[PDB]
RNA sequence: CGCGGGGUGGAGCAGCCGGUAGCUCGUCGGGCUCAUAACCCGAAGGUCGUCGGUUCAAAUCCGGCCCCCGCAACCA
RNA sequence: CGCGGGGUGGAGCAGCCGGUAGCUCGUCGGGCUCAUAACCCGAAGGUCGUCGGUUCAAAUCCGGCCCCCGCAACCA
RNA sequence: CUUGAGUCUCGUAGAGGGGGGUAGAAUUCCAGGUGUAGCGGUGAAAUGCGUAGAGAUCUGGAGGAAUACCGGUGGCGAAGGCGGCCCCCUGGACGAAGACUGACGCUCAGGUGCGAAAGCGUGGGGAGCAAACAGGAUUAGAUACCCUGGUAGUCCACGCCGUAAACGAUGUCGACUUGGAGGUUGUGCCCUUGAGGCGUGGCUUCCGGAGCUAACGCGUUAAGUCGACCGCCUGGGGAGUACGGCCGCAAGGUUAAAACUCAAAUGAAUUGACGGGGGCCCGCACAAGCGGUGGAGCAUGUGGUUUAAUUCGAUAACGCGA
RNA sequence: UGAGCCUUGAUGUGUAGGAUAGGUGGGAGGCUUUGAAGUGUGGACGCCAGUCUGCAUGGAGCCGACCUUGAAAUACCACC
């Protein structure tokens, strides 16, 4: 807004592992308001994914999301007749949202059968570094790297 | 602007120095008015205009300056 | 190829595009390579970045030449100017003068009409 | 009839040794875009005309056939 | 009468081999638009003048007829 | 007679004029070297130029035009205008003292001359720029703006044209009326004890007093206070046009009506509103996000059409009065 | 500057692999004081693994069927 930043509200942690980054996912997955529901398919999400991989459900599931967090996104400043697509280093809070963000969508858009798989899924594609959401970002930097001469 | 490096000088005072050379010369001020034709008078208004904005800055902002603001 | 150990960067900055060429002290042109070139078109070869690009493409194609001293002679206006002279500068060679050569008539010619925008 | 070019991904131009199997525009997805195009990324389209053989590499060298070219010569 | 162009979607200009059946403005539809002209998306309008035949491809090659053109020649 | 007007003496500054030389930078082209795939251009493109070697880069040559820096609300000129450097011919201005002439002055209808740019004629020249023209864009169209080219012309000589917002939109000459800050160019004195100090002349930029002015503003360079002469105006349009004359090669210029027609037309300033003017600031206004509507079926209101009637209203109206 | 030729030299990565296998026939040891393996490197090619070769040093050994393989040694060889 025009006037006033304001400080982001407080987020509490999830119960099971005690941490404030799956909290935080826990609340991108969730919808209607269903927060339990999002929650139980997150820690089936991990389980899985902990099975799959070894190491731990935490541990895992950051290593996944390293490998899908953006360096630089791009911003459309559009000042002469045409649009630029200008690129910026993005910060360390909206990196690790937007990589969950798109994480989510993946697993929204995959075609197995239930939430918390499909999520699983999603995440072990991610750790071994191919799938959806790293696609995305790949893309996300490509344009970056297109449009580098504008800074 | 002919500029030649000094032994054990750094490369970036170097193209700093170069830079301040070539604001002094202004050559990149005069290609930039050499880019198109001017006519005179539009030359001329230029300047006479530009005389009288120096003109208005000088003396009215220092009237201005003897009252105070607040 | 013989190889040269002194030579000179000519650096054309226009508008538009940057062209740099890098010769011998006698004039003969050794390589050359362009901001157009370096796979950049209308808006993104009118930047410094893409100038620098340019330097460096040309600073690769002269390698085989074994070049280490360098005097810089920079023409024209543009972003490709500062930038292109340290990307230069970067690629490794002991830039020893950097000139400035813009063509300054002592009004002689007739420049074309102002544009209407 | 004889003699020089050779025969391909929707069309076209594909790196002297047979192991490289493409690039442009095109169609679709997405990215950006006010737009459109340009621009970025990726994706479906083969026989290498054909019949064979020298060889594990063959369309890729050769024997014949079908065509496209080009040849220049002929015609009671 | 004889001889050259050919005959279409409300009008017009439609890719040498008969298998492609259009594009412009137009009317409707809806949001853009301070307003419409819009940009953009999609939608109704055929016979291919006609009568036949070579052929599964035909209006699309040919035989005749009706017109539109153009022809240049004629006229007691 | 000497105070106006002029002449003489010595200096002064100056893009004042005419003529003839020359210098350096840059653009263009030509010839050649090096070199290799782009160059160019725009908001973005394309036309265009490029592998027949462009663009870039260096060497040599040709030719034309203009004179960076100095350079300044600086200077000179009646105005138009005048800008590298040098020489030749040449007009004016100002100051310093004296000396002389002795009203010789001011203004000026007709008249005469000079008069930007474009334009015309004849002969030269032609680099760059560029009306016209052509192509490429943009667009609904784009006979424009933008891009790529490009011919008259711009340049020189000698003629003509005779007009421009030829403006300070302010005729010329003279006298008089408070001040300040400069610039420029002389000149007198003063220890120039220093770039200074005190004057006194010319031209000039800005601000402002009295006064003047519709106001805006002008203000010792008047738009103040007066005198001399001339030019010009008499509502807007029709019209600076027609006819006629004079001038012009022509383009056209100049002089200059009438009918008819409207009750306005204008100037300055004022309050608003508006601006694809400018500054500062705000709002789920955008941006950042989440969920919808637009497609489906149904509910519901409206438009329409239908009906004997489909009650009337709302149209920031349309699950609204209800 | 193009381009032939008597001649004597070099040149040749399907994967199995000692690793830059053109093919046929005569063949089990060719070269070494008109100087063998190891070392220093000047110039070439290149699929970056290496290959051929000049001059220096060194002075008494390297390479064979080999294990593999559609085809066996550049152990000598002539034909191209």
């Amino acid at each position: 807004p025009r006037r006033r930043v304001i400080g982001q509200r407080k987020i509490l942690p999830d119960p099971k592992f005690g941490s404030e980054l799956l909290a935080k996912f826990v609340n991108i997955l969730m919808v209607d308001g269903k927060k339990s529901t999002a929650e139980s398919i997150v820690y089936s999400a991990l389980e899985t994914l902990a099975q799959r991989s070894g190491k731990s459900e935490l541990e895992a599931f950051e290593v996944a999301l390293e490998n899908v967090r953006p360096t630089v996104e791009v911003k459309s400043r559009r000042v002469g007749g045409s649009t630029y697509q200008v690129p910026v280093e993005v910060r360390p809070v909206r990196r690790n949202a937007l990589a969950m963000r798109w994480i989510v969508e993946a697993a929204r858009k995959r075609g197995d059968k239930s939430m918390a798989l499909r999520l699983a899924n999603e995440l072990s594609d991610a750790a071994e570094n191919k799938g959806t959401a790293v696609k995305k970002r790949e893309d996300v930097h490509r344009m970056a790297e297109a449009n580098k001469a504008f800074a | 602007p002919v500029i030649k490096v000094r032994e054990n000088e750094p490369f970036d005072v170097a193209l700093r120095r170069f830079k301040r050379s070539c604001e002094k010369a202004g050559v990149l001020a005069e290609v930039r008015r050499r880019e198109f034709y001017e006519k005179p008078t539009t030359e001329r208004k230029r300047a006479k205009a530009s005389a009288v904005k120096r003109h208005a800055k000088k003396l009215a902002r220092e009237n201005a300056r003897r009252t105070r603001l607040y | 190829r013989k190889q040269v150990s002194d030579g000179v960067a000519h650096i054309h900055a226009s508008f538009n595009n940057t062209i740099v060429t890098i010769t011998d002290r006698q004039g003969n042109a050794l390589g050359w390579a362009t901001a157009g070139g370096s796979g950049f078109r209308g808006s993104r070869k009118s930047t410094p970045f893409a100038a620098q690009v340019a330097a460096e493409r040309c600073a690769d194609a002269v390698k085989e030449y074994g070049i280490k001293n360098l005097e810089v002679m920079v023409k024209g206006p543009g972003p490709g100017r500062e930038s292109t002279i340290r990307a230069l500068n970067a690629a490794g060679f002991r830039i020893t003068n950097i000139t400035d050569v813009t063509p300054i008539p002592h009004n002689g010619c007739r420049p074309p009409k102002k544009r209407r925008v």
